């Protein structure tokens, strides 16, 4: 009541209060049974790429997207993501992926 | 989907093409657990205000 | 109560005038040591 | 805070970015209230061989 | 059920608290309306047989 | 509750049973006492 | 690093200045030269930034 | 039924809540309507403005509901004052007032 | 414990002003709660967003202060109309109305 009314003194009556009593202390993460590595080598390390007039669309599915494996071999000059931050990308699932 | 709330058993049927279930548009209410396909609906961490 | 459970006050069968309105026909007051009664 | 990186990793300095520098080497806090000053130094740091 | 719940309460709880105080005043106003209309004389008499 | 995004309804302090009791008392007093009901005894 | 490498592989020196603003007494300031103080007058003031 | 006037009040109450929850349906020009989606998809520094926009729309909805409740409470208070006048002047005593 | 109504009015006014101060103390999603700070350390074209965020947040807080004053003034008007009707009937005349 002192926190909700923002005052040390509280007058006689009944007061509705905001929830400060419960603070969580555990974290659970549930993600599907996927362990195969995504074919990042095929879409990043191919000898031949199609031109811009016919851009090549590749479906990515049924795998786990670990972006770290890409740090060692290559470095990306531009990495700009819209709608999703570069952070929390590894903590977040993706429904439909086309490269 | 990230959140802080109580999880309880759901008796709501889900069609195969849909994953989440929002009773009110603003808040997600139910989810399909990925490892076990049983439906799990999310009740708030706090109940009705004391 | 019909409004909900009350913990922290003692229920008495005697009826007095309402001081703090709990609701659903229940009220609370500070009376005699001294304690909150519903 | 002074260090030396590559050209591609300069964008990794900015807060909210991910990379080999951001995750494992140097991470700006989300609410950074400061400046980042980067300049090319091919004549000084780089040497033949 | 947001992750950063306490920060949201700290930044935006007093505004909602004022609105909830207004709604509680509405509820007390309607209760007092019932008390004024129905409870005018507090004497209770048995129904005649 | 959760479905109304936190909008709950508060039950009134005067329940329908006590309201019916108040109306029964008013009817009994109006029939049996005239206008001497509210003036004390 | 090699001097014949591309612009992405050339060295870049990065200095990150981190500072807190208007929450503490200041030990470092800018190029603005201080003027005389005026008391009890409606005037534009710049006190410690 | 000539009693449906009170029904109107009940219906009006329900109608207000219906409109209120419809106001929770809109995202108020944000990325997503759901709070948790905005928390999960974006890093916090991009997310303060989106959270501010979304819950500011929600709080404006609550304020508008408060104003509508106050209008209907003024009408109900006027009707209750009239009914209490009928209680004091006609039930308890005889009224010479016409009509 | 007599005279509780007048003391309740005074405490309600004090609580309304205190809640106004506590709402106004919030930063309303801006960089800093102080307007002078975000004039001093931010150039105007991107500063205007923080300006009107903080300012409209403060103004909205006044709106809810105004509406709380409105419902309190409605209750006070009900009590004052009761008092005026009593001064017209109880004091300057004899009322047959019971209780
Ligand atoms: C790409 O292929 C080359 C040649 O096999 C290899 O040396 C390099 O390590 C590969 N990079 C990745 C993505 O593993
Ligand atoms: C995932 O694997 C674990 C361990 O074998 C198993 O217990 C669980 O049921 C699996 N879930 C599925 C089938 O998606
Ligand atoms: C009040 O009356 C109830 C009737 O069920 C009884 O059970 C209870 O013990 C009484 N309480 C007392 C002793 O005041």
């Amino acid at each position: 009541t002192k926190c909700t009314l923002k005052s040390f003194t509280v007058e006689k009556g009944i007061y509705q209060t905001s929830n400060f009593r419960v603070q969580p202390t555990e974290s659970i993460v549930r993600f599907p049974n996927i362990t195969n590595l995504c074919p990042f080598g095929e879409v990043f390390n191919a000898t031949r790429f199609a031109s811009v007039y016919a851009w090549n669309r590749k479906r990515i599915s049924n795998c786990v997207a670990d972006y770290s494996v890409l740090y060692n071999s290559a470095s990306f000059s531009t990495f700009k993501c819209y709608g999703v931050s570069p952070t929390k990308l590894n903590d977040l699932c993706f429904t439909n992926v086309y490269a | 989907l990230t959140g802080t709330g109580v999880l309880t058993e759901s008796n709501k049927k889900f069609l195969p093409f849909q994953q989440f279930g929002r009773d009110i548009a603003d808040t997600t209410d139910a989810v399909r657990d990925p490892q076990t396909l049983e439906i799990l609906d999310i009740t708030p961490c706090s109940f009705g205000g004391v | 109560t019909r409004a909900g459970c009350l913990i922290g006050a003692e229920h008495v069968n005697n009826s007095y005038e309402c001081d703090i309105p709990i609701g659903a026909g229940i009220c609370a007051s500070y009376q005699t040591s001294q304690s909150i009664i519903a | 805070d002074s260090f030396v990186i590559r050209g591609d990793e300069v964008r990794q300095i900015a807060p909210g970015q991910t990379g080999k520098i951001a995750d494992y080497n140097y991470k700006l806090p989300d609410d950074f209230t400061g400046c980042v000053i980067a300049w090319n130094s091919n004549n000084l740091d780089s040497k033949v061989g | 059920d947001s992750t950063e719940c306490s920060n949201l309460l700290l930044q935006y709880g007093s505004f909602c608290t004022q609105l909830n105080r207004a709604l509680t005043g509405i509820a007390v106003e309607q209760d007092k309306n019932t008390q004024e209309v129905f409870a005018q004389v507090k004497q209770i008499y048995k129904t005649p047989p | 509750a959760q479905k109304f995004n936190g909008l709950t309804v508060l039950p009134p302090l005067l329940t329908d049973e006590m309201i019916a009791q108040y109306t029964s008392a008013l009817l009994a007093g109006t029939i049996t006492s005239g206008w001497t009901f509210g003036a004390g005894a | 690093f090699q001097p014949t490498n591309g612009v992405g592989y050339q060295p870049y020196r990065v200095v990150v200045l981190s500072f807190e603003l208007l929450h503490a007494p200041a030990t470092v300031c800018g190029p603005k030269k201080s003027t005389n103080l005026v008391k009890n007058k409606c005037v534009n003031f710049n006190f410690n930034g | 039924s000539a009693l449906g006037k009170l029904q109107d009040v009940v219906n009006q109450n329900a109608q207000a809540l219906n409109t209120l929850v419809k106001q929770l349906s809109s995202n108020f020009g944000a990325i997503s309507s759901v709070l948790n989606d905005i928390l999960s998809r974006l890093d916090p520094p991009e997310a303060e403005v989106q959270i501010d926009r979304l819950i500011t729309g929600r709080l404006q909805s609550l304020q508008t509901y408060v104003t509508q409740q106050l209008i209907r409470a003024a009408e109900i208070r006027a009707s209750a004052n009239l009914a209490a006048t009928k209680m004091s002047e006609c039930v308890l005593g005889q009224s010479k007032r016409v009509d």
